[PDB]
């Protein structure tokens, strides 16, 4: 009863989890890099920009 | 009946795990050894927000990247002029238990919650000039972990019940139960496009939850113990976990399996935040050595210490423009480096 | 709602003395910081004192410099301005104006309906406006211009630029606080924009409500000197 | 007519050779000790901050004591090159002992009000008070020293050596002096003591892990133990030597006797600063451990 | 330099430092004691007289000295978060039933997972052998060697099960050189346990001023 109905549930939920479309890793890892260096120059951590931009300076 | 439901319920985890090996012919940490690594990163103090008479267990930065608003064991939920150290708000908060606190994207709320079980909604722009509560949101039988504003009337709040659940401000009741984890919920990081959500819930295991339906699309396996803090790559279909095994690792909601692991044999305690940077080259983690270690999100290196806590760094946030980096710790103190 | 409703007017002959009261209720007067602006029979504003909240600085105008007194009873909910030995110059209606201070504040937003005194018989940032009763049609797009002696762009960012509505026998109300913000309950017709030191204000629908005299203020000296009268009309 | 000229050079002999060890050993004692505690300064900041505070304070004041160590050997044996030095000599080693026994005192002040009123002192200890009460001792020393020892550097021209190199022996002088310098100091350690000792024996009324403190205890009965060894005798001597020189006479081979034994107490009294070292810092299971191993 | 309302914004900033100020002394001269008990533990008994002279909270004044007892029975949760929100409790109050002879072993394995948590090192425990007059009149009747078999006295003397209850939940506590526990034998109507309560707070405030004051 219970113990059938969350188990039932349960696979559902497995079998909704296992028919989805799989990306391929590695264009999955290049289009991660992608937007990585897309942006990379508008990141103030990776370039510190000069103190007169700076709004936290000292 | 039931011998049988367990046996295709391994067969659909078989299933799912050959999927995923079969996708996955080579890893992330083969193909980034080409490209530039990042180098030193050098950060510093430049404002040292003091005021907080407890511990801080949560901060989150506005949307205006100028205030941030900080919650701790004193039960007050200060806000504060980042570029003057100036305090703008301080929030008597009704328990003093607080364990996440929020900023609505507009900027007016911010929420608070905690062992309450109860998510608090706090508004800042009123006729009367003193922020007051404008909704106790109950209804969770556990206690609130971390609550993050969809717009100012949906707010997804996850908790130690296991089960995440949308909110409709307005109506104060709870429209989406989130269900499907079995055990505590610690941290959740909404999508940029704020149409998914994802969660970690002390099973070592993080859900990519459908705000519009309601139902877990993918479940991430993976780690050794409870994944107290999880962010959301800025493109959008990324995110990466911390846990309690001292190992940061980042999943992909495209490929469903696991990309890196940012994990080193120095540090042996768990991590309690984690937030990419703008552009997610950086993935800055707080762990309980009373420090934050950079890691480079794509070769999986320190790339510095966040030095500076005299206590763990129990919060770290950065800023939408990404100028800044917030963190903050037991020590009573939030100190912001750039 | 917010209320803020002060007392006491008669003729008192010059060289007297006397005391305003403004009560309020309905909001948290401890975090308002208050102002005392005035305003001669047929002039514009003029400020006058700001006590801050906590009573912790207290300005003057320095033609009122000495003889004013402006004190604050937090627990009374009361605001209290002692002058004394007054000239023909005073005759006026005292507006109060709370303004509390913050990031992303509105200073300067609500006014109370002054009560009149009528007596019987530099540093300062000048700014003017040259305009005086603009003809204007209703529902069409006009643009009211203010001037500032000094610059009001600080390094901040933000220039302290105030505008603000006075209806026809209606104490005047807040529409745009720091050149560019719309103030809350201002519909979004009211626009302003400006540079330096040339300012302007564009409204871009012309009803029932928009009939009257406007003012700039600067914020960025405490003397805080008005502007002139531009008294919209209607053609 | 009794005579010190064998005494003096007797002196000159034997505490020479106990003043070069102890010397020695409290130079580098103190050395690893300000080095210990400006680590747990440095590190173990929050709740080592104030006990450490006190302790640089008489670890400083020791080696002021040990520097001044060998300038006075060295006056004590060759005559005076250049009398002010002598006096400075003179300043420096009074300066320095006083403020040690002070700040042992205050030591024990604040370890019996910690212990005996747990809450107050809890609520009002703070590095910020602590170094003030310290600074003021250090003002108070150090203009308390001047006034006792110009003028003996008024006479001070080449005699230096120990026999009359402190103050005058005037009793207007002597009986104030000893007091606040005999019976408050080692009064108020005592007592600070021995309450402090009786309060941790008392906390097996309440608990049986009292037995965890049985190291504070022996810490506590150490502290006063050293106090007595190193500062009763010296003073004593200068009792029976104020006895003897402004009161009953004793016979000359007594009289030598009582001024060997003094002298041989300055020594004693010199000996402070390893027996602090030894006592205050090395009885720190922290500092034994960490500063050992680095 | 500063703008007349960026220094309005320092001084309101300064007025909120002010009140936050204030509000340290009264933060800091808390102590707070987790209480920790049982369903049969009588907690709530002794909670309603206590108070009289989600989680609740219990604010009372003892000797002048702000209190803080926080009741967490309604949720009580095992993982590193939930029990990392008390590790500045002052010490933990814990409750049991002494006259529950066959509930004494679950009483015994929950306190050895409080005590062991790792993140109550730093606390101390007042444990507080509740029903007391019960646990005599059980202990003329029962034998405490049917359920316990390391008894060693005569199982019909009180002082013999007394020591043996507060011996098997000392041996429970693995690390020795942390906080001390105290102990005492008081039931819900002794009209007394604040002033144990504060004594034993006290002890432990004085343990930290001597773990301060490096006299170990």
């Amino acid at each position: 009863t219970a113990s059938i109905a969350q188990a039932r549930k349960l696979v559902e939920q497995l079998k909704m989890e296992a028919n989805i479309d799989r990306i391929k890793v590695s264009k999955a890892a290049a289009d991660l890099m992608a937007y990585c260096e897309a942006h990379a120059k508008e990141d103030p951590l990776l370039t510190p920009v000069p103190a007169s931009e700076n709004p936290f300076r000292e | 009946e039931l011998d049988q439901l367990r046996q295709e319920a391994e067969q659909l985890k078989n299933q799912i795990r050959d999927a995923r090996k079969a996708c996955a012919d080579a890893t992330l940490s083969q193909i980034t050894n080409n490209i530039d690594p990042v180098g030193r990163i050098q950060m510093r103090t430049r404002r040292t927000l003091r005021g907080h008479l407890a511990k801080i267990y949560a901060m989150h930065w506005g949307t205006d990247s100028r205030l941030l608003v900080s919650a701790s064991q004193d039960g007050k939920l200060i806000i504060w002029d980042s570029y003057t150290t100036n305090k703008v708000h301080a929030i008597p908060l009704r328990s003093s238990w607080v364990m996440t606190c929020a900023y609505a994207p507009s900027g007016n709320y911010v929420a608070c919650g905690g062992l309450d079980n109860i998510c608090s909604i706090y508004n800042l722009k009123t006729r009367e000039g003193n922020v007051r509560v404008s909704r106790e949101l109950a209804g969770h039988t556990g206690y609130l972990s971390c609550c993050r504003f969809l717009d100012d009337n949906q707010i997804v709040t996850s908790s130690g019940d296991t089960t995440c659940a949308l909110w409709d401000i307005e109506t104060g009741q709870q429209t989406t139960t989130f269900t499907g984890h079995t055990g505590d919920v610690m941290s959740l990081s909404l999508a940029p496009d704020t149409r998914l959500f994802v969660s970690g819930a002390c099973d070592a295991s993080a859900k990519l939850w459908d705000v519009r339906e309601g139902m877990c699309r993918q479940t991430f396996t993976g780690h050794e113990s409870d994944i107290n803090a999880i962010c959301f790559f800025p493109n959008g279909n990324a995110f990466a976990t911390g846990s309690d095994d001292a190992t940061c690792r980042l999943f992909d909601l495209r490929a469903d399996q696991e990309l890196m692991t940012y994990s080193h044999d120095n540090i042996i305690c768990g991590i309690t935040s984690v937030s990419f940077s703008k552009s997610g080259r950086l993935l800055l983690a707080g762990y309980d050595d009373f420090n934050c270690n950079v890691w480079d999100a794509l070769k999986a290196d320190r790339a510095g210490v966040l030095a500076g806590h005299d206590n763990r760094v129990s919060c770290l946030g950065v800023t939408d423009d990404g100028m800044a980096v917030a963190t903050g710790s037991w020590d009573s103190f939030l100190k912001i480096w750039n | 709602d917010v209320q803020l409703v002060e007392s006491g007017g008669g003729l008192v002959q010059p060289g007297g003395s006397r005391k305003l009261s403004c009560s309020a209720s309905g909001f948290a007067f401890s975090s308002f910081g208050m102002h005392w602006v005035r305003q001669a029979p047929e002039k514009g504003l003029e400020w006058v004192a700001y006590i801050s909240s906590g009573s912790g600085t207290i300005y003057y105008a320095d033609t009122v410099k000495g003889r004013f007194t402006i004190s604050r009873d937090d627990p009374k909910n009361t605001l209290f301005l002692q002058m004394t030995s007054l000239r023909s110059e005073d005759t006026a209606m005292y507006y109060c104006v709370r303004s509390i201070y913050y990031y992303g504040s509105s200073p300067f937003d609500f006014w109370g309906q002054g009560t009149t005194l009528t007596v019987s018989s530099s540093s300062d940032i000048v700014m003017t406006q040259a305009t005086s009763s603009v003809p204007v049609t209703p529902g069409e797009s006009v643009s009211i211009s203010c001037r500032s002696s000094k610059s009001l762009l600080h390094s901040n960012g933000n220039t302290y630029l105030y505008w603000f509505l006075q209806r026809p026998g209606q104490s005047p109300q807040l529409l745009i606080y720091r050149m560019s913000n719309l103030a809350s309950g201002v519909p979004d017709r009211f626009s302003g924009s400006g540079s330096g030191t040339a300012f302007t204000l564009t409204i871009s629908r012309l009803e029932a409500e928009d009939v009257g005299v406007y003012y700039c203020m600067q914020h960025l000296e405490y003397p805080l000197t008005f502007g002139a009268g531009t008294k919209l009309e209607l053609k | 007519d009794c005579l010190f000229d064998g005494v003096n050079e007797l002196m000159k002999t034997l505490q020479f050779a106990v003043h070069i060890p102890t010397f020695v050993l409290g130079l580098l004692l103190n050395l690893l000790a300000i080095h210990g505690f400006s680590t747990f300064l440095k590190n173990r900041w929050p709740d080592y901050a104030a006990t450490s505070i006190y302790m640089i304070n008489l670890a400083v004041f020791d080696l002021l004591l040990v520097l001044s160590l060998p300038f006075k050997m060295v006056l004590s044996q060759v005559q005076s090159p250049f009398p002010s030095l002598c006096t400075l000599v003179e300043c420096l080693y009074f300066v320095s002992m006083y403020g040690s026994v002070f700040t042992r005192c205050f030591i024990s002040m604040d370890r019996f009000l910690a212990i005996r009123y747990p809450l107050l002192v809890s609520h009002l200890r703070s590095p910020r008070k602590i170094f003030g009460i310290c600074c003021t001792i250090w003002v108070l020393v150090w203009t308390g020293s001047i006034p006792i020892y110009s003028f003996h550097g008024k006479v001070e021209k080449y005699m230096c050596f120990h026999n009359m190199s402190d103050d005058t022996w005037s009793a207007k002088v002597f009986f104030p002096l000893e007091v606040f310098g005999f019976l408050l100091p080692m009064g108020i350690m005592g007592f600070c003591c021995s309450r402090s000792i009786h309060i941790l024996l008392g906390r097996r009324d309440h608990t049986q892990d009292w037995v965890q403190q049985k190291a504070c205890i022996y810490s506590i009965a150490a502290s006063l133990a050293v106090f007595v060894v190193s500062f009763l005798p010296v003073h004593l001597g200068f009792f029976l030597q104020f006895l003897v020189r402004n009161s009953f006479i004793v016979e000359c081979r007594a009289k030598q006797s009582i001024s060997f034994f003094l002298q041989l107490s300055m020594c004693f009294s010199n000996v402070n600063c390893c027996l602090d070292v030894f006592c205050y810092y090395f009885v720190i299971k922290e500092f034994r451990m960490n500063i050992r191993a680095h | 330099t500063l703008s007349a309302e960026d220094k309005a914004a320092a001084e309101r900033s300064k007025e909120i430092d002010k009140c936050l100020s204030r509000e340290k002394t009264y933060v800091k001269r808390l102590v707070k004691i987790l209480l920790l008990g049982a369903d049969n533990s009588g907690k709530s008994t002794f909670l309603k007289q206590m108070r009289i002279i989600g989680i609740h909270e219990y604010d009372f004044e003892i000797k002048n000295v702000p209190f803080k007892m926080v009741d967490v029975g309604g949720q009580r949760s095992e993982r590193k978060r939930w029990f990392e929100c008390f590790d500045s409790v002052t010490s933990i109050l814990f409750l049991v039933d002494s006259s529950d002879f066959n509930r004494l072993t679950e009483s015994l394995n929950d306190f050895e997972t409080i005590v062991n948590n790792r993140v109550f090192s730093n606390v101390s425990i007042i444990l507080f052998l509740n029903k007391t007059d019960l646990l005599e009149e059980k202990v003329q009747i029962v034998s405490i060697k049917d359920y316990f078999l390391e008894f060693e006295g005569d199982p019909h003397c009180l002082r013999d099960v007394q020591k043996f209850l507060v011996e098997c939940f000392r041996n429970k506590r693995r690390d020795q050189q942390q906080k001390p526990l105290y102990h005492h034998f008081t039931t819900a109507i002794n009209t007394e346990n604040a002033r144990l309560i504060f004594r034993d707070v006290k002890d432990t405030i004085l343990h930290d001023n001597l773990k301060q004051l490096m006299l170990q």
